């Protein structure tokens, strides 16, 4: 086990990642 | 200082060569494995390329 | 212990609340290969378009793709094994392991150390150069990029670690090899396309069918090494014929120490690539390129093609230290998992056992490492469409991938 006092969950990573990767998209391949 | 040197050759005594059968069976679950992972990136990055590339 | 209050302040996704159906741990495994996948193809943003070929030789261990969200693959999280596994497993520092306190601070002091390198070796990359304009900006900015793709990448391994099949580490070392192959293979840039044309015009450029050859034979090679086993015998000298023989994998030390290994290699080649176009060019001396000369020179693998044959005393000096080092990290895994005769005995009196492995155990270590370390030089000597040490790595990835599959049949 682990001393971390927060736990998140699965979908929460997936998720931010998710934002990370439509916001860079956007970002670099923005110009058109 | 040599019994180390000794102990090996023991254990590489006890090498057992491969059963061709075993080999096969190892080879053709890699492989296939390798595969789907491969099938599975390429599915992404040749068509992302291809974009990537045609706006650019 | 020291720690402590850090290690709270860390995230750490939640153990599944329930068992979770191997069904799941696939869907939640493709998702975390595909997530690893379409971040490969983002580049990080950079207003200027543009970079200096390519380190040949940071992806591949790193299940990195440099230039993009995933810059520097898994390195991190390695790099920080690497330096965990120096200091306990030598000795520099002290910890029995079998009881949960030490584990959770080594364990969630290489999370930590991870998150660390992250920038570090963000840090570290841009410096190098892997960039070019170093607009203090821009700079910042991709570090940030950078550093962050690769701390999803710590924690979507957590995902694949708890609701997945296998590892983060391991999927994505694969899954990178993998793919390359393929593309590079099978893509319309590919290889073999090529060598097909020249084969319909009669003027076969072996070199378009030469590195498809090497994954070939890395492949079947490392295969075999993973067949490889060791029989046990139990001859129980009770009754005559009441005999038989436990057969056990030979790698017992496993391909950790390759991956451990040619991951501190080529942290050494950015570590000093970084030294020298900054001041002291300690590790060594590059230039259009990489080294050719220091021990970042000892170091370097040529391949990526075929074999060659313009410098074999290179090839004897690093294969001594591939050796080596493989056995190095080899010995240390041993000790820090928990495949030392010490601790195998509980599992399996005690000393009666225990020295009984004491007087075994240790040379398969050696003799595990010795050999792959080996098999990771020769493949790399080889060369070939995937990179030899990923070849090798990845075959044997997929497989433990399958076992647990079985196990997880059950």
């Amino acid at each position: 086990e682990t001393f971390s006092k927060i736990r998140v969950k699965p979908e929460h990573v997936i998720g931010v990642t998710v934002a990370f990767v439509i916001i860079e998209a956007i970002l670099t391949y923005g110009r058109f | 200082l040599k019994e180390f040197i000794e102990e090996c050759r023991r254990v590489w005594l006890v090498l057992k060569k491969p059963t061709k059968d075993e080999y096969l069976a190892v080879a053709k679950v890699t492989a296939l494995g390798i595969s789907l992972l491969g099938i599975i990136g390429y599915i992404i990055h040749v068509p992302a390329t291809y974009i990537k590339g045609i706006l650019k | 212990k020291k720690l402590i209050p850090i290690l709270e302040k860390i995230p750490e996704v939640e153990l599944p609340v329930k068992e979770i159906t191997f069904k799941e741990k696939l869907k939640w495994t493709g998702i975390v290969l595909v997530l690893y996948f379409i971040m490969g193809c983002i580049d990080v943003y950079t207003a200027g378009a543009q970079i200096p070929a390519i380190f040949e030789f940071w992806q591949t261990i790193t299940a990195s793709r440099i230039g993009t969200l995933i810059t520097l693959g898994i390195g991190p999280i390695v790099t920080a094994g690497i330096i965990m596994q120096l200091l306990v497993g030598s000795g520099i520092i002290q910890m029995d392991l079998s009881i949960p306190e030490n584990r959770a601070l080594f364990q969630g002091c290489q999370k930590l150390l991870s998150i660390i390198m992250c920038f570090v070796e963000a840090v570290l990359f841009v410096g190098a150069g892997a960039f070019g304009i170093l607009t203090p900006l821009l700079a910042f900015l991709v570090i940030i990029q950078i550093a962050f793709g690769s701390i999803i990448l710590i924690y979507l391994d957590e995902i694949v670690s708890k609701y997945g099949i296998g590892s983060g580490i391991g999927l994505f070392i694969a899954a990178g090899v993998s793919q390359t192959i393929f593309v590079g293979a099978l893509g319309p840039e590919g290889y073999l396309w090529k060598f097909l044309n020249s084969l319909i015009q009669g003027v076969p450029n072996i070199e378009y069918i030469a590195p498809i050859i090497g994954t070939i034979i890395v492949f079947l090679m490392v295969v075999y090494a993973e067949c490889m086993r060791v029989e046990i015998p139990l001859a129980h000298g009770r009754i005559k014929g009441a005999v038989g023989k436990y057969p056990i994998k030979f790698v017992y030390v496993s391909n950790i120490p390759v991956i451990l290994a040619a991951a501190l290699f080529a942290n050494i080649q950015l570590w000093g690539l970084a030294l020298y176009r900054m001041g002291i060019p300690i590790l060594g001396h590059y230039e259009g390129g990489r080294a050719v000369d220091g021990i970042a020179y000892y170091l370097s693998t040529p391949y990526g093609l075929s074999s060659v044959i313009s410098d074999p005393i290179h090839a004897i000096v690093y294969m001594i230290a591939m050796i080596i080092t493989c056995v190095m990290f080899g010995i240390f895994w041993v000790e820090t998992t928990g495949l030392d005769p010490k601790s195998m005995a509980k599992r399996i009196s005690e000393k009666a056992i225990e020295h009984r492995l004491k007087r075994y155990i240790p040379p398969l270590t050696v003799m595990s490492s010795a050999f792959v370390g080996f098999l990771a030089t020769i493949a790399n000597f080889i060369g070939a469409l995937g990179g030899g040490t990923g070849v090798l790595l990845t075959v044997s990835i997929v497989y433990r991938m399958y076992e647990q599959l079985l196990r997880e049949r059950t």
